RNA sequence: GCCCGGAUAGCUCAGCGUGUAGAGCAUCAGACUUUUAAUCUGAGGGUCCAGGGUUCAAGUCCCUGUUCGGGCGCC
RNA sequence: CCCUGUUGAGCUUGACUCUAGUCUGGCACGGUGAAGAGACAUGAGAGGUGUAGAAUAAGUGGGAGGCCCGGGCCGCCGGUGAAAUACCACUACUCUGAUCGUUUUUUCACUGACCCGGUGAGGCGGGGGGGCGAGCCGGGCUCUC
RNA sequence: CCGCGGCGGGUGUUGACGCGAUGUGAUUUCUGCCCAGUGCUCUGAAUGUCAAAGUGAAGAAAUUCAAUGAAGCGCGGGUAA
């Protein structure tokens, strides 16, 4: 017989400080009424935020995910949790009469998160090509996923979590594999399709705050 | 029912979930987490005939009520997650979609981003039905 | 539902509740009535409550009587201001006229003598047993001595199925010294016409036209 | 002995104090080029028995004629 | 063997009258703290359809003109029904809620009675020093350690 | 499961591949239909009947009358190696 929506407070959620826009939106929590804590039932919340509403002029077919970790009061602070690829894009990129290449590898950064990274690469039809197939071999595939496993670890073993984001806001890896695999067989549609965090470290409090200035 | 914002400065976002079967149609408006909900109404609550649980007019009679229950609480913009039945079963969203989206966009909201969240399996199990299949 | 000068729950003495001239919310004459609530007296039972009490103070209603009779009461009361009439007034008042501007009606008190008992319950029975003008043995109809009383301030009262009694007692136009001889005979005979049970007098009102009650003791 | 519910057309059977419903049998027709199956009207009703009070009773109360639950027991 | 006796034993169950055990209620030993579910009492607001009829006249007992401003809207007689609606109420029914009492209330809570397990009754809780190491704006030490 | 009894005792120095209570009788082969009855069990305020106690009223009181009313039988589902 009572409306329970006046028993709530709206909070805000922020981003780390290598992006542009800080605000994401508002998320209501119950008051701390007796035992249950409004910081507690809000802290474990995940925000699916597309990158073109986090930047000014970048692509829109990439998404990030941001959990919450700490309560400041009308302020949640967020950390990187993973990256997704839109079903618009991936299904608008897989088409017949071309060859699909996938890969996946695990890596631990210098402070430790156990990132799992996936990838994909499609072969490109040439300019004057009249042969319809444009298939690859199998030894040229295995000599391609050897390079993608060499590169994701090589770009990741020697830095922290703050700088691989700056190596994922552009397409700097897909550019690199496209130009270090153009020698064997010319591929055009290269992405890292999912980055997943496995095992987060100890909750040190102000490495985040360093990520908020 | 409270609001801390200013109108034209920003748009307060929520998010909906447009479930669309061949016999029933959900609309479930939640928040950015999805964990916290706002309102939920089905097609089946409004029409007293189970052979048109999912008529397109039965989504309009509930979508107008959702945007009517939400304007008292202060939401201007919505994201959309569209969703079929999914799985090993069919994957075509039924007819209760394209007249319920227009039905609330016409009813005065600010439509944001549009995507698909239909649960496509990588490798299905066996669908219910024989090798000769449901024949009739 | 209200009356601004007198409160209903205060119990004024038998002369202090004659403060009723302050009830004048209406120009005309109020029908001062009574709504008493009998308690522990079931109207379902064989225990009857239908009788007469002659008051004094001529409460000024208008009275129209159709006495019916075939006796020596034709040569006993035909000078005493009543339209007494023979069986031609039964052929007349039989409800053949349910029609325009005239009815076999418009008489506040009928009569059944012992010679016309197999007529007025026969001829005018379903037409007079429901408006109340049906004569009987607890409605006190011999009307050789009591018909002048049915002219006077005599009144009749009977039981009701929702556990009450309604009867007219006065009119708020008269003086207080006549309303005290309406209060004495009003509170006197309900105990004797009420039989031995849970307490008798519970909810006594004074009523009017657009009015509210006021309780006494 | 205490309390309790039950009886309506030829079988099962509806009834919302202001009117006797229904399904299945028996007839006569219609639909089909002709049989089957389905379609519709019609015939049958004393609302288990007497009273009540009510404007109005199948309907609430009352008892008697018929079936049944249950707890009880000093001639 | 068969019968009789007002003679008995062993067994069985729907024989008659009783019993250990077990199921359920009540009173006690038996305390300390908050929330919630009622039994209504005083007393508040809402509604009613065979039509007839100024409506949906649920039933009151009358009243024969007020009401509201000498003026205007309505009769009780009509208009028409089983009772008539101008004229105020009381009395029912159920719905809803405040109310104080009423009261029978159920889950969460503490530890001290009581009960259980373990040990040769062997390192408990706070607070310190020492450590991974830190909001590092080093420091008061922070969840584990 | 024992026992007149208690913080009593066996199964038990045991723990579901284990204790305890039953009907059939090797293997091969098959094991049919019936849940109305007598049993058994489950949903029970979905309620007709249902003590003591604690409650209300009338009485000078002993008393008398009312509300409420646990299990189980009743009513409703499941079960034939
Ligand atoms: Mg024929
Ligand atoms: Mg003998
Ligand atoms: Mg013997
Ligand atoms: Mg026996
Ligand atoms: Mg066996
Ligand atoms: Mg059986």
């Amino acid at each position: 017989v009572v409306d329970p929506f006046s028993k709530k407070d709206w909070y805000d959620v922020k981003a780390p400080a290598m992006f542009n826009i800080r605000n994401i939106g508002k998320t209501l929590v119950t008051r701390t009424q007796g035992t249950k804590i409004a910081s507690d039932g809000l802290k474990g919340r995940v925000f699916e935020v597309s990158l073109a509403d986090l930047q000014n002029d970048e692509v829109a077919f990439r998404k990030f995910k941001l959990i919450t970790e700490d309560v400041q009061g009308k302020n949640c602070l967020t950390n990187f949790h993973g990256m997704d690829l839109t079903r618009d894009k991936m299904c608008s990129m897989v088409k017949k009469w071309q060859t699909m290449i996938e890969a996946h590898v695990d890596v631990k950064t210098t402070d430790g998160y156990l990132l799992r990274l996936f990838c994909v690469g499609f072969t490109k039809k040439r300019n004057n090509q009249i042969r319809k197939t444009s298939y690859a071999q199998h030894q040229q595939v295995r000599q391609i996923r050897k390079k993608m496993m060499e590169i994701m670890t090589r770009e990741v073993q020697t830095n922290d979590l703050k700088e691989v984001v700056n190596k994922l806001i552009p397409d700097s890896i897909g550019k690199d594999i496209e130009k270090a695999c153009q020698s064997i067989y010319p591929l055009h549609d290269v992405f890292v399709r999912k980055v997943k965090m496995l095992k987060k470290p100890k909750f040190e409090l102000g490495k985040l705050m360093e990520l908020h200035g | 029912s409270l609001g801390p914002q200013v109108a034209e400065g920003e748009n307060v976002f929520g998010v909906c979930h447009i479930f669309a079967s061949f016999n029933d149609t959900f609309v479930h408006v939640t928040d950015l987490s999805g964990k916290e909900t706002i309102c939920r109404v089905t097609g089946g609550m409004k029409v007293k005939a189970d052979r048109d649980e999912s008529s397109p007019y039965a989504a309009m009679l509930a979508a107008q009520d959702v945007a009517q229950r939400c304007k008292e609480l202060g939401i201007t913009a919505l994201h959309i997650k569209l969703r079929a039945t999914g799985g090993n079963r069919t994957k075509t969203p039924g007819p209760g979609a394209q007249s319920a989206l227009r039905a609330l966009a016409r009813s005065g909201m600010k439509i944001g981003r549009i995507e698909d969240v239909t649960p496509i399996p990588s490798d299905s199990t066996r669908r219910k039905g024989g090798r000769r299949g449901r024949r009739l | 539902m209200s009356s601004k000068v007198s409160r209903d729950t205060l119990y004024e003495a038998v002369r202090e509740v004659l403060h009723g001239n302050q009830r004048k919310r209406r120009k005309f004459l109020e029908t001062v009535e009574l709504q008493i609530s009998l308690k522990n007296y079931d109207p379902q039972k064989d225990k009857r409550f239908s009788g007469t009490v002659r008051l004094k103070s001529t409460p000024r209603p208008k009275f129209s009587v159709c006495v019916l009779g075939d006796q020596q009461h034709c040569d006993e009361a035909k000078a005493v201001d009543i339209p007494h009439m023979d069986i031609e007034a039964l052929k007349k008042l039989n409800k053949n006229k349910k029609l325009v501007k005239k009815l076999a009606k418009k008489y506040d008190a009928f009569l059944a003598s012992e010679s016309l008992i197999k007529q007025i319950p026969r001829i005018l029975g379903p037409g007079l047993n429901k408006a109340g003008k049906f004569p009987s043995l607890l409605t006190h109809n011999e009307n050789m001595v009591a018909k002048v009383d049915e002219v006077k301030s005599t009144i009749k009262f009977q039981m009701k199925k929702v556990l009450c009694l309604a009867v007219a007692v006065g009119h708020v136009k008269m003086t207080d010294d006549e309303l005290v001889y309406n209060i004495h005979l009003a509170v006197n005979f309900l105990v004797s016409l009420l039989k031995k049970n849970w307490q008798n007098v519970r909810a006594l009102y004074i009523k009017s036209t657009m009015g509210k009650p006021q309780r006494l003791y």
